[PDB]
């Protein structure tokens, strides 16, 4: 992986500080690097392709080296570097290509291409210098055993859930109280509904709780919380709890009461945020649990009178809501991301060449499955073809 | 089933048993199976005379 | 590889290239007979060897 | 903090390029830095302090110098490397550590712990190189007073506030006129409702404002207005001002008219966007201003008219909506954002070793409470501990 | 943690091999390794915490070479090197006590007493030999970041719990359906019962279904799998799901049909067994399915159709069974045993010593409640615990 | 086998005894034999899988030498003895898988993958060192025809049966006399029943046997003998001997009267236990008759006589148990156990890759099968396997 990365950043080196132009002092050391590169690469055979529709490509590498004392690079040598820099780029894709459609049950952190397997020779180690970039940086760290971290914007660490639980119920569905959720990337919106707005309720308050376990462990994450639950505050027919029959929510909302946000890891809390709107942060958990009240306003106008009666019907459903949506985060383990490309370019590249479902990954790199089932396994899995994604990016 | 998946022509029933000869239970399955494999030559799925 | 069960309760497994018996994989011939072609045996496993 | 910044990026840059394989001309240099800092620290004592639960720790600089000599690096070379690069991130971390969790009400911006201060002395001058980063960029350019510039995404610029102006009210509050909204992070949502559906307006038009004073000026801010505010279109009960009673809401949403957008700086209109929806660009201001018009609509289907009577009781309520998020934008002042980790950083480091409240910032680093009341010394304090903290990240 | 390996086992070699009358060619290599460990040792002071009851302890080291003089080893020699090796035994066993005793939340894997702390110094490589052990090597894959294995017989991998669900119930507890099961140990005992024998199910068909889900992959795994279940097969008198009463529980054994079982990995069905008793394997899995059916008979002889009336009251309740040991298994993280006594040398050196309880284990060095919330925590100071053990063990 | 074993056992010592910093006096010996399997192996071609979904894999070997003088091992001798060992590792691994998946009706102690049939040459017998582990001593003796014994913990010699005879017998079931037993793994659990309880018996005695016929001689055999059958003694519906009706069985356990346990070799008795329980020693035998009478009790009290009148309906039937677990014992072939992992290998490796059921195992290696067909090919092959996955379990 370390000597891919370094093929792949000395070629993006080459194509970006190899210009017309330039002073030689500006590229010796980068000069040196792509000689040692086509050094270590000539006279070996590589074969990249035998998976799904990947077409079996055969690499020869017989090129010249660089020049070494002129003082201004001209046109004449950036010529000469270009169809080298091509080739090697055609290469170093195919190989990362061949990389990002395998697995193993195994040793899903090893490689798993013969010519990334044979890259990972002693004598490519050469080949191998600055590991600058986040993912290899984190590869080595994490293949030291030392604390590293990748940093996540809007990480996509909840997998698609749109549930509800009812507390109360009864088959006509038309006195209920229970919550409804969506689980969705970054972003928790929780609900709880009374239909009798708490008129029978100790002191006139029910409370609803909703508990969301991380299959990661998220550490220094910025989390916006906000009152109301927009998902859950209009008009709907939701199917029953087996699909037997449809029951009718007709939300007013009211302000949640006594919120409670609390960040926990291992059933220990960690951060605890009281009726607190806005940015918080949560320094290290992997269980967060929202805790909300419907209080019935003691006092009400005529018109808020008449939305909750005594008793049935109750036409107007009194509902309170919440909504947390982690900004950013810092995970351990590599997860999809509204910034970063690599799940994209895995499931494409897996796509394009109908690569069949191996034994690790759902089929068609479904990132629900994924995520809902992160095992150890498809962790180390998922973290090898994300580097080599970002290494295949590097250049393509 | 004495299958990967349910089907009727896969499918085990009375079979009263025959305790006369000591009998392996795949033969059983077999032979129930086969029983019904004769519907097959009289349903057009056969392949030889 | 051929399977091949009677309803004698007779059943074997073997090879067409060379008819030697193989040990016979109930739960494996139940997927093939469901649906695959079914074969008269009119020349059957012992007449063959 | 230039020397603190320069000690960790020499330590990254030694972590990334120090790799087995590696051509010495990949790291000439480097190694010529690094065998600066260790003939620099070495002989210093340094004494990380026990503010908090932060534990005392004591620091001792004995190492030999990186060897040169070697065509590419070997397995002894990296080894030894890594012992002394692990302990000098060790000491770096502990020390942005105790920088991060103190402050001082009067010179705020100069460093507060005793291993910074130290580091500050000229001895240490000469481990100082290349100051890349934007953080580290911007506090060189503050201590030479030139214009500085912070480009966040998704500026948390707002402090959260969810309010209401009642512009016509009386006690039953069955027909209303006034604007709620919500300004968190850099999200705004406005609506002007009318209970009355403007009925009796001078030409049937009811005209709404919001004026949202930033605390901050930004630059060069690419911001994406919608026409509805799905915060307020859905039906609620709110309590009333001072909380005595609750009042109904029942929204039925009219598309906003004569939609005018102004970005102020210092009272002078810089921006105006008239019936303008999707992105603009709002190049330097620091107010806001959002003028809009509920127009009742002359013509009305039967079912339209029946929602608008010409007198009370009004069931349904007129409201035009607007959203306003900023999507991206340069302050000269360090902010929260959504991609960044500072805030994040420095909150989970002060909660993690119990760090009391101090007399600068708000009690648990509350974004909102830091951002309602940024003064100048909060600003300081602020740019300190953000810079100490990306520090800090760049080796953890 | 290798350092202190390979003192143990250098201490234990030299106990082994240093016999009176043995050639000095069979202790040639041992006698260097013992110099070597000697030379190293020398003139380091080293201290054994007071943690709990444990007495604080110094430990200093000037001891001279072992001879190489003598064709074959003789008392004195003997005498000698039992002199030193009584007290290098000594050093190691408190330092393993010290260790063991110790746990942390941040890096559990890393040495928590001082005396390792001091070990882990490059200066003692020197004395690292040998590492054959199964823990030993474990250890050193794991700091690798390699395919780990470790092989338990009857391994403990099912916290304790005889709980049971009553699908139909009702407040006189006469007609009821459901399952209790027992799983403790390497041992899942399950039994479906029926009070009614399935007389109006809707095929005469009552489907049970037990999931237990592991806490850790397991992969080679034995299985002996039997019909009936023992525990649940004789009359019990069982308290209510909420203890307010007791029921009465009268089995009588039917043969379990339609017996499916299906070793999960992250849902997906790696094996599965229809109608299968005695040995089978599970090669990789983390999830266990029994699924079973009470089938009333359709033919019964007059007392068996004696037993089982039309309608209630049902004296006797027809129940299916199923029993499931794990005899060996192979599991990449640490767990109990039947044969290590790993467990129970951590706990036994935590009582005599009165250890204050910690933040990670359980207060009692409690497997049920450990193996329970098997936290990657939890796991890391559990695998460095036992490698500590079994470092103590080869000497004591 | 032997040269295999010798490349795994090698492998194993690299692994284990080349680490940093470790004598090089301790490795001298261990580098030469390292040294000779370069040598032996280098300048050969090899090919494995192709079967099932193994996939196919070329190997070529060409290594330099350890020669580096040294006096403690360094970070740069361990990297390169590291890639070696890799590189001859995942070879071993993948030989050992692709002989594990393969059999044959003639000559199944042969080796079959020709990867094997090539290092079975004369020219790699320079590879052959150490043959410690007892499967290999095993294989080794038996070669040399030596007496070869492997010792197992729990040996599973008894396939799975759950059956029963009815000595006496009718249609409506209700006054039976037989047996009933599973013998299962190392367990036997034998119940004669009478539902008379012999009140017409000869001496108010009937007598039951139960032979078991191991399929291969078990020595130095250590057994549990306990009184009472606890499978056979709670309330059972149980299916006709044909199926074609259910009858009752409602035992009340008498103590089983003139318990004798014959160890059995070719018919004669060379071990006898009369009225013996607990822990007894079966030193060579074939087979096991257990034979126990149900004595009816001469005095009873009023309780005991209600149970068992003169004539019927007999609604409590008397039963009489055993219950036999071989411990421990020594065969000559190879056996599946509650210890080992060998046959848990073998069934993984080919459920992995969908090895196509051969002409010598049972589908899916289902041990019953194996075991009751014992045959003397299936042995040899078994034995050939279970080396295999012993030599490839030194490794992975
Ligand atoms: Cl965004
Ligand atoms: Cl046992
Ligand atoms: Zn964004
Ligand atoms: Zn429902
Ligand atoms: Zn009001
Ligand atoms: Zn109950
Ligand atoms: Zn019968
Ligand atoms: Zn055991």
């Amino acid at each position: 992986m370390d000597v891919l990365y370094s093929l792949s950043k000395t070629l993006k080196d080459a194509r970006d500080k190899i210009v017309e132009g330039t002073l030689y002092s500006n590229v010796s050391d980068l000069i040196q690097q792509f000689n040692q590169m086509i050094i270590t690469m000539n006279g070996n055979e590589f074969q990249t392709g035998g998976i799904g529709n990947l077409p079996i490509r055969n690499w020869n590498f017989d090129f010249g080296l660089l020049g070494t004392t002129l003082l201004n690079l001209d046109a004449n040598y950036v010529e000469t570097a270009r169809n080298t820099i091509d080739y090697f780029v055609d290469f170093v894709d195919n190989v990362c290509m061949d990389e990002m459609v395998r697995e193993s049950q195994r040793n899903g952190i090893a490689p798993q291409s013969d010519s990334l397997r044979k890259l990972s020779g002693i004598k490519f180690k050469r080949i191998n210098f600055d590991n600058s970039s986040e993912y290899i940086e984190n590869w080595n760290l994490q293949n030291r055993r030392q604390r590293t971290g990748f940093t996540f914007h809007k990480p996509n660490i909840f997998p698609y859930s749109a549930s509800f639980t009812l507390n109360r119920s009864q088959p006509a569905h038309d006195n209920l109280m229970g919550t409804m959720w969506l689980n969705a990337g970054s972003e928790i919106q929780v609900a709880g509904f009374d239909y009798s707005c708490a008129i029978n309720a100790p002191a006139n308050i029910q409370q609803f709780e909703h508990i969301v376990q991380l299959r990661r462990v998220l550490t220094t994450a910025t989390i916006t919380l906000l009152p109301d639950a927009e998902r859950f505050s209009f008009p709907r027919v939701i199917n029953s709890a087996d699909g037997a029959t449809t029951w009718y929510f007709n939300p007013v909302i009211l302000r949640p009461n006594n919120v409670e946000v609390e960040f926990l890891l291992n059933g220990q809390i960690i951060n605890t945020y009281q009726a607190r709107f806005g940015t918080i942060i949560a320094r290290n958990f992997d269980t967060i649990r929202l805790s909300f009240q419907l209080m019935r306003p003691p006092n009400m106008t005529p018109a808020v009178a008449a939305l909750f009666p005594n008793a049935q019907p109750f036409e107007h459903h009194a509902t309170v809501g919440l909504t947390l949506r982690i900004e950013s985060a810092v995970c351990e383990s590599v997860l999809a991301d509204a910034s970063k490309t690599m799940l994209a370019n895995v499931t494409s590249v897996r796509q394009e060449y109908a690569i069949p479902v191996g034994p690790v990954f759902p089929p068609g790199m479904n990132w629900t499955d994924l995520i809902t089932n992160y095992s150890p396994s498809r962790e180390d899995n998922l973290q090898r073809v994300f580097t080599v994604a970002s290494i295949r990016s590097m250049l393509v | 089933s004495v299958g990967s998946s349910a089907s009727a022509w896969t499918d085990v029933s009375t079979q009263i048993t025959d305790v006369s000869s000591s009998v392996s239970s795949i033969s059983t399955q077999t032979s129930t199976i086969s029983r019904r494999l004769r519907l097959k030559e009289m349903a057009t799925q056969t392949e030889g005379m | 590889e051929v399977f091949e069960a009677g309803t004698d309760g007779r059943f074997f497994a073997y090879r067409v290239e060379t008819f030697d018996e193989i040990p016979f994989d109930v739960q494996k011939f139940a997927d093939l007979v469901t649906d695959s072609p079914v074969i008269s045996a009119i020349i059957d496993f012992k007449t063959l060897k």
